[PDB]
């Protein structure tokens, strides 16, 4: 259902999510620290205003593109518990093909 | 010797002068309306977030006998739909914001506050106005979460540190108003109902006992626009029925005792044991603050215990007393609590029983200078922490104005902190600690727990 | 290699192995017994002159025929340890056909 | 009480007469080859599976210092071909026959056997004369099974019992062909050859030293035909090299002693306390297997240890003194060991080790006319129970024929084991362990064993 689409009010409330997760990363000065550090070993910069461009600049074409795009590739199925129900797992990685 | 790894740092603990990093705390404005609310902002310049909320100056204590824990499940019945908005409205309005609401009921303050970003503090004011003024509490959400909190009460659902605690406020406070605890008793559940909420919200959530604390992003007088454009009709307070009156016309009292809860198949021993401290405007109470941080705290995930600058996270780390334990420092309006809360089982309590008796007692005769310089650091290095999230700013803000009446200047903080020394320190404790009365309660595994007298003989020593 | 076809010295090996547990296993009083009321538990009588006479008529043709029509049913697999070269589950299914 | 269900069934132990047990059991009929070798065969009458083997009056006993080890290499090398038969060509041939092939060397008796069905005995005996006369003995199997030996050597690869019995043999017949182990020293397993395993076979494999002994569904005469075909190019006797010469050259000897192998960390504690025994020839054998099924044994996944007959089993299951314990009689040509092998934890040793002098003493004092009877019937039930399996009826003719020169009846085994009573019992514990030296072996944690004075006290009562 997220493949098929999602509708503005939705969007929008999860572009707002995502936001405050952001900036209630760095809010305090050893997360703000955190993040540099982990920012520049990963990539070389620190660019959270354009992560937040980012995040604000998101169409609902791109996020719906985004999601046929990762249902196509393979997917990773795990399961847990003293299992005594369960599909067959051919069946199981079918439903996004 | 190394020449760049050793130099800017030794072990020999030195007074720190705290007061260029004054320079750059911000400033609180309040700004008192004509209902009697108070709206106080502290602005953070490049803050991008923003702590706000209402805190009231009532709680359990400000209950009787028959409505005992109508405060707390007023926090479960005020999300669940007001008269402007239903639950999925309120629901869809807080996610569309991108924050959390959340609440506090306390034995005398109460909170509902929300984390929002700084471009939803209008938002934010709107709806937690529309809760707090605008609630429907209704019969069918009272008797939906009635059933839930019978269960949990039924299945004994509860931490055991809040158990413990529960149990010293209650043997502590015998016959006075903060013996009850905030959940409230089996049978007011059983027969709470909707008048009762609405009688106690309109006794008590009035304008001098409600203070708007917002920290962060925010602007003073737009907050004051909004505060009263929203929060303006609130009803007045009659001189009659203030804060001060109900203190004086019940006022707490103090008794030395003890209580033990028995469990027949448990394997931890939890015990605390407090003195009669200082209330919230005592001047005493910030020595007894040095002399928390002087007592400290341990729990075993640590591995450094053992190199402790406290003599009592020595004792119980090098001998393994306890697995975890904590020095607490309670004020209220008129009374307060001071003493040590631990963890342990039953072959090693009655010597973590005597480790925080010895503890305790040693300071009203040996305090050295080291001790009470590295206190006073870890202290204000503690209080420049709280700075640092703005939560914990509109919290301080909020519970300030309400239990000292002002908002009190950083300088003024460091001062009163730098002012104590030892000698205070040795006579707070010989006022507090040396052959008093004190409070004992345990529970868990406490069949070897030593009983009252042996508790009441370790609060002095006979060789001095 | 089993469902291509068996040689008469492999199919006279085995129904040598078949047989030789199959007598060894009731050689004693109490094997004789627990066999005798596992049989008529599960089916009702116990005889395991039966069983040696269909092990003795086997053939490589009912043999080969057996594998090949059990081949043609669900298989099933289980994994123990730590799975770090376990390849595709998928695929590993779908390798008899 | 069930009228049904408490009728033919009582605790009280009696004597039982088994004698109508023996019309049904088959007879052994033996036939001697001209160079020596016996034939024995037991019919049974109604069998499909057949064992079948020779059992040769040969082992570790009868090497000499620089071959320790060869009877034990021999059957290493025997199973990797033959002049006739390579090694694929051995496989399928034994895998033919749905059977297996099983080899066992002892101190004074090896054993070479195979479990066939009855119509392959004829294939059975060819590829056992074939396996056993005609073996390639190859330099390259030699030193493939040389670095496979000495790699669980330099490992210490080994079962804790048999570390421990093999420590109590060194110590017990120290000076004595019987203290050498079977697996031999590093040094000559390192310096073996094909030379040393020849002249030991040629030496010790000769005619009247070895049995053909079957079971099962065989026939006698056919048999009889069989082994004159296939082992009749065995060598007969010299009279320089006969077993009683061997005997007589070389005796064994008892030496009281103590050993222990402490390691630094170990769970367990495996202990035996041994005193002399007596050989497969003396009358008062059969006593002494009636006492070695008076002490029983016991392990700890049995949960009805404490309602046992046997008193030492009581004992250790009611105190919990041992993990696991049996008490063991081993006979041998001319002496033997008999007492009590247990594993237990180094708390519980001394516990352990004074039950178990404690219950060897008493027999000499102590001994209740039903104990005897329950024994006694204990034994014949057990006896009964080899009657039911081809292999021990087929290790027992091997063996019977190997140490007693013939076939002894089951009427005669029994007449000897009801001749048994408290009397004879007292005596023989009386002569075999009352204030004798005894030999003490012990491994793992053996710190809190007690040392050779405290069990050589207990040999003996002062009270009495
Ligand atoms: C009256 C004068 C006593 C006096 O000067 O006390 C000072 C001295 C210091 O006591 P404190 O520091 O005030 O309190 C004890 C600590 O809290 C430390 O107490 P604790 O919890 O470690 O346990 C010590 C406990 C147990 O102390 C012991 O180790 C046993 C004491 C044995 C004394 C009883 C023997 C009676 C005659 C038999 C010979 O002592 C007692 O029961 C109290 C004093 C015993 C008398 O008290 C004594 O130890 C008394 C000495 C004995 C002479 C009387
Ligand atoms: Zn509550
Ligand atoms: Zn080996």
């Amino acid at each position: 259902s997220l493949a098929k689409g999602v509708t503005d009010v939705q969007l929008a409330t999860a572009k707002n999510m995502a936001l405050g997760e952001l900036r209630a990363s760095v809010a305090t000065a050893p997360g703000l620290a955190a993040a540099v550090g982990s920012s520049v070993l990963a990539t070389g910069k620190f660019s959270a205003n354009e992560v937040a461009a980012a995040l604000s600049g998101l169409t609902a074409a791109d996020v719906t593109s985004y999601v046929n795009a990762m249902i196509k590739t393979a997917p990773t199925f795990v399961t847990y518990g003293n299992l005594s129900s369960l599909p067959r797992v051919d069946s199981i990685a079918k439903r996004f093909a | 010797d190394a020449n760049p790894f050793l130099r800017f740092s030794n072990p020999r603990p030195s007074p720190i002068d705290h007061t260029p990093l004054l320079s750059t705390l911000p400033e609180t404005r309040i700004t008192t309306l004509p209902n009697g609310l108070r709206v106080a902002t502290e602005a953070i310049p490049f803050a991008e977030t923003t702590t706000l909320g209402i805190w009231i100056n009532s709680g359990s204590r400000f209950e009787t006998d028959a409505n005992n824990g109508v405060a707390h499940f007023l926090e479960h019945i005020l999300f669940k739909g007001t008269k402007n908005r239903s639950v999925k409205e309120l629901e869809v309005e807080v996610e569309n914001m991108g924050g959390q609401l959340n609440a506090y009921t306390g034995r005398e303050q109460t909170c509902y506050y929300a984390k929002v970003m700084g471009k939803d503090v209008g938002k934010a004011v709107n709806i937690l106005s529309d809760i707090l003024l605008n609630s429907n509490l209704d019969a069918r959400a009272i008797d939906k979460e009635r059933d839930v909190i019978l269960r949990e009460m039924e299945e004994v659902n509860k931490q055991t540190s809040e158990l413990v605690f529960d149990h010293l406020h209650a043997t502590a406070f015998q016959y006075s108003p903060l013996g009850r605890t905030i959940l409230g008793p089996v049978e007011n559940i059983k027969s709470i109902n909707r008048d009762q909420l609405v009688e106690y919200m309109k006794t008590h959530y009035r304008g001098p006992r409600m203070v708007l604390a917002a920290a962060g992003a925010v602007n003073h007088d737009e907050l004051v626009k909004l505060a009263s454009d929203a929060f303006g009709s609130v009803p007045d307070e009659d001189a009659a029925t203030s804060v001060r009156s109900l203190l004086v016309k019940e006022p707490s009292r103090f008794t030395g005792s003890y209580v033990h809860d028995r469990f027949p198949d448990a394997s931890e021993c939890c015990m605390a044991v407090a003195f009669k401290g200082a209330s919230w405007t005592d001047p005493d109470s910030i020595p007894l603050m040095v002399m928390q941080t002087m007592l400290g705290g341990w729990d075993k995930n640590s591995t450094v215990g053992k190199h402790s600058s406290s003599a009592l996270v020595q004792t119980v780390a090098t001998e393994g007393l306890a697995d975890a334990f904590m020095a607490f420092n309670t004020n209220y309006h008129d009374t307060g609590l001071f003493g040590v809360y631990g963890v342990t089982d039953r072959d090693r309590s009655e010597d973590f029983a005597y480790a925080i008796m010895s503890n305790l007692t040693r300071m009203c005769f040996e305090v050295r200078d080291a001790d009470v310089a590295r206190a006073k650091n870890q202290l204000k290095a503690s209080l420049m922490f709280f700075q640092d999230s703005t939560h914990h700013v509109a919290e301080s803000i909020g519970r300030e104005l309400l239990v000292y009446g002002r908002r009190i200047p950083k300088a003024e903080m460091f001062a009163r902190i730098d002012a104590v020394d030892a000698n205070a320190i040795r006579a707070v404790a010989d006022r507090f600690i040396y052959d008093q009365d004190m409070a004992v309660a345990s529970a868990g595994d406490v069949q070897f727990v030593p009983d009252y007298n042996w508790f009441r003989r370790r609060s002095y020593w006979l060789r001095y």
